[PDB]
């Protein structure tokens, strides 16, 4: 309840800015139709799970 | 026989290319195709970089 | 207005033959769908600018 606590306070002093880099673009000759229309033209190269 | 014309492989051409890149005006999205993709419409890329 | 007559005279005196060489035929598996109805079957190898 003590640690519970301290979680809350690292969130809110939080300060981070997102700034795109590594992004490449694939051809529409080199994916498959079902992973084509669901990417956005451009993906970030570092892509997480899901 | 007398041979008049000689051949060649490949033609040359009278009217060519030419450029002036400027060494600062980079994208940052490296781009890619598949291999025939890439030698038919090729050198053409890298004469408008 | 001597070298644009000089230019002139080498157009002139040419004599030269094409031959076929070097060509090499791509797959339609292996084409974008835009560069591939541009190519009529055997394009030649030595591809230039355009």
């Amino acid at each position: 309840v003590s640690g519970l606590l301290m979680v809350l306070f690292k969130v809110m002093t939080d300060n981070r800015l997102v700034i795109v880099g590594e992004t490449t673009t694939p051809m529409s000759n080199t994916l498959s139709t079902v992973v084509n229309n669901v990417l956005r033209t451009t993906y970030h190269n570092n892509v997480g799970v899901n | 026989l007398s041979d008049d014309f000689k051949q060649i492989s490949d033609p040359k051409g009278y009217l060519t290319y030419s450029v002036k890149y400027e060494d600062q005006f980079t994208k940052k999205d490296k781009l890619r195709a598949s291999e025939a993709d890439d030698r038919i419409v090729g050198p053409t890329v890298n004469l408008f970089k």
